[PDB]
């Protein structure tokens, strides 16, 4: 509802999108975001997807990329939707536990300074380490900025972590549907379609599957 | 105000600021059956408890049901589990649904009587000190206290939201424990595997190919 | 001074002339009420309408047939789409009522709180639902053309125009099924052989219409 | 005291020369709503530019590939480019380009800028009148060409209905109906091929297959209302 870029340059926006929150275009057409105790939540949903699928696309990628150059690793050219049945030094349940107390733990210091920000920045153990106050939750800064980042021009910032994102979410779901469908690997899908992009979009796969 | 039929009159008993403040007014009643004011505040808690019950039992049917499906599971049809679990079972079924009256018959008689009339378990003496917890919230149907281990209540903001969410999400499985009885009467099969039926052949697998739609 | 379906007559008293297509026929007194008078309205341009498309629907089917295209006639196309396609009939039958149950009980509810249908509860739509008068719902889906808003005079001579042809149209489709139910062949094979022959191709020499040939 | 398409008549009170090409003509009233006319002003454009270069493309196509048949034209192509992916370079090339044609209909004043290459932006025209980089070196009046390009563009929308039920009752494109035309005047008519009389229908047969094979999956042809022909 102002001169906000717009996913759709020329309609209206609902004007709870104004540009306070990261990265915005006033891209909700079902309009989800209306009670704003929604949209802090779905923010810091997105931020977490985002994340999570960041390094998702970048441990999808490279693993294919340096299993198609070829290195030599013990896990060199399986399927990222195939490395839950490859064997490593301890059976998967142990991994999965080992996950899901760590993140047990983690978790929840994130959604205690959700609930309450600036009430997590102090170590259990070592309580002379602190996250720097004035921090808002899904950006701790800190630690979690040991390279000196976010000290100025930190909109374009998040708007840049945002964009990338929602790319990598796209990505990560365009992995599931395109290894769902031809069943290869998502390097692969990229290397017959610089084969002869003519002869395989996806309506001629889709035609040659129905 | 967000009605089932968008063109009816409302009944009035639906209308009222006793009513328009409940969970999940969408205006439905067209054979008049909460006129009575208390008659509406015990079919409220039977809305409630016949959702609750019902979305226990369908996420007990659908999560094992498609967890069956696409394997690392083995639960069986939903009227096979109690043919088996029988056998593989320490008790037979008539001691065990005597032991199920009795625990369940000493948590309904306390529903009742709290409902019949509220805080009536919070009297201090009844318990050994659990009883403190236990007057429920200012509205009866919601208890909380023990019944809240996450602490979703003390908002007293998105409190309707939740209210709506748990009533809608109910009777949505209410009826689907309709369509679970109802789908296995009429075909046999189970209730994922019909779901396969329509999605396999949407426009010819479906409840007019059946004899139950007969003109 | 208006005409009248039967001149002499005068009309009746709850019958003066600002309906569409008002001729002063009503000699059992059925819209008497007007509230009942409002919902016969809605139901003589409904009637009015499906007879106006499905009198369509048989003459262009049947224009279809006898020239030498491979359509069928009407009373003979409820079979060959549901066995030269494969459909199930049980089905469309069911999806016919449940689309049309949907657009009627709007309709229906239209006619019982007539500003009702239109405060957004559908999927979006406000004024689009509005309805402008009865059986004359209006808007941007029903006339997109917008021929009921620009000369308001104009918009009565096609109010007035859409009642005959719509009239004229449900006499019609009650005369293909009279035309099925004596001969037993095409409407339009029935309209060639009134004109190989005009006399003795006509309805008082088919047997039926008279049983004292 | 504008010309009209029927000179004695009275043109209606939403015609009002206002338009260019506004001749009085509209029978039916449906430029009465003044929203619904703006549409069917960028409609009739639309349809009319659409028509100037299909019967351009159809009559050039036809004078320098004679073998060729226009009718045939999109089953006969061999493309290197695949079946399916010039229609997805088309599906998303078009809905680009149309989808910007209908947010300046809906709001003109919002869209006129290059999005990605900012210091270019439309000068502020008028709706179904784009010009600036559209419409460079124009010769002369631009509303005596706004009459004009109507003009032709009207006469082009009849030409390509001409073309199609041309070619769907000879089989020719439109240079040898033409030469049919030129060859026999009084013989290849359609009064000449059809006639209906009340007790007979003589209409003329179809010279377009009801299906082509094209790779696999055939398309169905209608021959467009064969049997409601004459
Ligand atoms: C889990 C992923 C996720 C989540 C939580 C959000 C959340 C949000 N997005 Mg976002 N977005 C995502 C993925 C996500 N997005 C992806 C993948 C893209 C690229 C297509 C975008 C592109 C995008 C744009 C361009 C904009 C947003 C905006 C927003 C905000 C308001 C819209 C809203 O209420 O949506 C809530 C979202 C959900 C409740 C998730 C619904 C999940 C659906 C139903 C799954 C099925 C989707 C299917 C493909 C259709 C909100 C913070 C707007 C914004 O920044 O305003 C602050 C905005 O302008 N998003
Ligand atoms: C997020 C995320 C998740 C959940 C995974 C999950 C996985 N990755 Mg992976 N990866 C990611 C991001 C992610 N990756 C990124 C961003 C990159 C870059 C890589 C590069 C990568 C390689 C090169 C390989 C994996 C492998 C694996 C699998 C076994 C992990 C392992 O060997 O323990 C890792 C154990 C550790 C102790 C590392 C944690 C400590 C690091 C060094 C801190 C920094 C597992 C499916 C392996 C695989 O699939 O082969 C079968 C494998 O060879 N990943
Ligand atoms: C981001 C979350 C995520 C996603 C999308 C998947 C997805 C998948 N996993 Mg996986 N997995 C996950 C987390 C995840 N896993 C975690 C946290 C663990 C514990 C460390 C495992 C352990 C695991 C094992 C042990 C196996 C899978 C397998 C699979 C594949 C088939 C299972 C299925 O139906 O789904 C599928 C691609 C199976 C596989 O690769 O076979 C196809 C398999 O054997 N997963
Ligand atoms: C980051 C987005 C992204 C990208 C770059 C690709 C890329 C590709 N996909 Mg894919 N896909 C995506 C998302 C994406 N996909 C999603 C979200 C789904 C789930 C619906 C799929 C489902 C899918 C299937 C089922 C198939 C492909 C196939 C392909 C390949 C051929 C292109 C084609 O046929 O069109 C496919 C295009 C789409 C499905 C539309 C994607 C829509 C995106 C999000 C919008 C465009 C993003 C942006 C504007 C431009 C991207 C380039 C940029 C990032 C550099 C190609 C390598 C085919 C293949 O492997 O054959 C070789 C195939 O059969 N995709
Ligand atoms: C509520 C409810 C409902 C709807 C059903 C429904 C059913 N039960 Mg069941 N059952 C219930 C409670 C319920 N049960 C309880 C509380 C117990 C514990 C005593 C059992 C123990 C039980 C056994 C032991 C068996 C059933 C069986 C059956 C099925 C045959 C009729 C049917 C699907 C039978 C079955 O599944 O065999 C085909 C069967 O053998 N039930
Ligand atoms: C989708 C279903 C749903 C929803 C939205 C709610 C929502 C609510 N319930 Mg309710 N409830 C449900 C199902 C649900 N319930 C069922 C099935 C039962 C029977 C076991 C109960 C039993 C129950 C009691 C006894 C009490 C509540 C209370 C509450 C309120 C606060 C707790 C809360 O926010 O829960 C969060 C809602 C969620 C859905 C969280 C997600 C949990 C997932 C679905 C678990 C998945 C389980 C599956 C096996 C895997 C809120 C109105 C308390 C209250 O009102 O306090 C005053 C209270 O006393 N409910
Ligand atoms: C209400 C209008 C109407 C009328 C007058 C008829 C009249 C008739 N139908 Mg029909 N039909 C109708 C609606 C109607 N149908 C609808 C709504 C459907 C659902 C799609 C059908 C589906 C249908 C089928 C499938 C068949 C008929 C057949 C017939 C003929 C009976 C022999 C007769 C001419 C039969 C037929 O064609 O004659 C053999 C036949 O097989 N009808
Ligand atoms: C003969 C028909 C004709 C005429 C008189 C006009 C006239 C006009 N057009 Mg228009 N236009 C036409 C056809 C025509 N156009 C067609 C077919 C298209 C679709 C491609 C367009 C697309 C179009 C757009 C998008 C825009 C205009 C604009 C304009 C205005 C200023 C431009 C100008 O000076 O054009 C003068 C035109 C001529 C002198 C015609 C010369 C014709 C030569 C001889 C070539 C014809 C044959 C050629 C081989 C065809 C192939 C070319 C092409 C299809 C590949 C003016 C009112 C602009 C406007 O409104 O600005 C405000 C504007 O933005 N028109
Ligand atoms: C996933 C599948 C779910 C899809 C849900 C679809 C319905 C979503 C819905 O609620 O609608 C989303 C909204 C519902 O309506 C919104 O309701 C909100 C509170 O209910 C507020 O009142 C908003 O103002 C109102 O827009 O629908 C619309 O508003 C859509 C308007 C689109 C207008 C397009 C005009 C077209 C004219 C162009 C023709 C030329
Ligand atoms: C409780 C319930 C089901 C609970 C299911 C359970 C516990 C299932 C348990 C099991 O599955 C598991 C877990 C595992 C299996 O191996 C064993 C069993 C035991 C099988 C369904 C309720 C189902 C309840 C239903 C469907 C109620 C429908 C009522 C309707 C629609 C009434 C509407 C109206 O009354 C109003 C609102 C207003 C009036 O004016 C108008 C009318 C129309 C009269």
């Amino acid at each position: 509802d102002a001169a906000l870029p717009s996913w759709m340059p020329g309609a209206d926006l609902p004007g709870y999108l104004n540009g306070t929150l990261p990265g915005d275009f006033g891209f909700d057409p079902l309009y989800l975001g209306q009670d704003p105790v929604k949209l802090k939540w779905y923010a810091q949903a997105e931020l977490m997807n985002a994340r999570f699928a960041m390094l998702a696309v970048a441990g999808i990628l490279v693993p294919e990329l340096l299993s198609n150059i070829g290195f030599s690793w013990p896990g060199a050219g399986v399927a990222w939707y195939d490395a839950g049945k490859f064997e490593y030094f301890a059976p998967a349940s142990s991994l999965f536990g080992v996950q899901m107390l760590l993140f047990a733990w983690v978790e929840i210091r994130r959604y205690q300074d959700f609930v309450k920000p600036g009430s997590a920045n102090q170590d259990p153990i070592f309580t002379n380490n602190k996250l720097p106050d004035g921090n808002e939750p899904g950006y701790p800064g800190g630690i979690f900025d040991p390279f000196g980042w976010s000290k100025g021009d930190i909109k374009s910032l998040k708007l840049k972590e945002i964009k990338n994102g929602r790319l990598a979410m796209l990505a990560f779901a365009g992995f599931i549907g395109q290894a769902y469908t031809t069943g290869t690997t998502p390097l692969k899908n990229l290397s017959t379609h610089l084969a002869d992009p003519w002869s395989t979009t996806v309506w001629q796969n889709d035609l040659a599957r129905l | 105000r967000q009605s089932w039929l968008p063109g009816s009159q409302i009944p009035a008993h639906l209308d009222t600021p006793a009513a328009q403040a409940l969970a999940g007014n969408f205006g439905f009643d067209p054979l008049g059956l909460g006129k009575d004011p208390v008659a509406l505040r015990w079919y409220q808690q039977a809305e409630l408890i016949h959702c609750r019950t019902a979305m226990a039992g369908v996420a007990g049917i659908l999560i094992p049901g498609l967890l069956t499906k696409a394997g690392a599971l083995n639960v069986p049809e939903w009227y096979d589990a109690g043919k088996v679990a029988i056998e593989n079972s320490f008790a037979p079924w008539g001691s065990l649904l005597a032991v199920q009256l009795f625990l369940c018959g000493f948590v309904e008689a306390k529903r009742w009587q709290d409902i019949r009339k509220p805080g009536s378990q919070g009297e201090p003496g009844s318990f050994l000190g659990f009883e403190a917890s236990l007057k429920g919230t200012s509205e009866l149907g919601y208890p909380g206290g023990p019944f809240d281990p996450l602490g979703l209540s003390k908002e007293a903001d998105k409190w309707a939201d939740w209210k709506l969410k748990e009533v809608k999400n109910g009777r949505l499985a209410m009826l689907a424990f309709l369509g679970f009885v109802a789908q296995k009467y009429a075909t046999g099969a189970g209730p994922v595997d019909n779901l396969a039926a329509h999605l396999k052949d949407p426009w010819h697998v479906n409840y007019a190919t059946n004899g139950v739609s007969l003109p | 001074v208006r005409p009248v379906w039967f001149p002499g007559n005068p009309p009746p008293a709850h019958l003066d002339g600002s309906l569409a297509g008002d001729y002063g026929f009503d000699p059992l007194f059925l819209g008497q009420e007007p509230q009942t008078l409002k919902w016969y309205v809605q139901a003589e341009l409904v009637h009015g309408r499906f007879a106006m498309l499905g009198a369509a629907g048989i003459i262009l089917t049947s224009i279809g047939a006898k020239v030498g295209l491979g359509f069928p006639e009407w009373y003979d196309a409820g079979k060959v789409v549901v066995e030269k396609n494969n459909i199930d009939f049980p089905t469309l039958m069911v999806i016919q009522f449940y689309l049309m149950g949907w657009a009627e009980t709007k309709r229906w509810y239209d006619f019982k709180n007539p500003g009702s249908q239109a405060d957004g509860s559908f999927l979006g739509f406000t004024e689009e639902f509005k309805g402008l008068e009865n059986g004359y719902p209006g808007g941007r889906f029903f006339d997109p053309m917008g021929l009921s808003r620009g000369d308001a005079a104009k918009y009565q001579e096609y109010k007035q125009k859409e009642v005959k042809n719509g009239r004229l149209a449900m006499i019609a489709c009650l005369g293909f099924a009279a035309q099925y139910a004596a001969t037993g062949k095409g409407p339009l094979d029935n309209l060639a052989d009134h004109l190989a022959d005009p006399n003795h191709v006509n309805f008082a020499t088919n047997g039926v219409s008279i049983p004292i040939a | 005291s504008r010309p009209l398409w029927l000179p004695g008549s009275t043109p209606p009170a939403h015609l009002k020369g206002d338009l260019p090409g506004d001749f009085g003509f509209d029978p039916l009233g449906l430029g009465a709503n003044a929203e619904s006319l703006k549409w069917f002003k960028e409609s009739e454009l639309v349809h009319s530019r659409w028509a100037m270069a299909a019967v351009a493309g159809i009559l050039v196509q036809e004078i320098v590939r004679p073998d060729v048949f226009w009718y045939n034209a999109g089953k006969e192509v061999e493309s290197p480019l695949g079946p399916l992916g010039l229609l997805a370079v088309e599906f998303f090339l078009m809905h680009w380009v149309e989808v910007r044609r209908w947010q300046d209909l809906r709001k003109p004043g919002s869209v006129d800028q290059d999005p990605i290459f900012s210091q270019y932006k439309l000068p502020p025209h008028e709706v179904g009148y784009p010009g600036g980089v559209f419409a460079p070196f124009i010769p002369g009046d631009l509303a005596e060409l706004k009459v004009k390009e109507i003009k032709n563009g009207r006469l082009a929308m009849l030409a390509f209905v001409g073309f199609v039920m041309a070619a769907q009752v000879t089989g020719k494109g439109p240079i040898a109906a033409l030469q049919e035309h030129l060859a026999d005047p009084w013989g290849t008519t359609i009064f000449s091929k059809a006639a209906v009389v009340p007790g007979q229908a003589v209409a003329p047969p179809c010279k377009i297959p009801a299906s082509v094979s094209y790779k696999g999956i055939e398309i169905p042809t209608p021959c467009f209302l064969q049997g409601l022909w004459p």
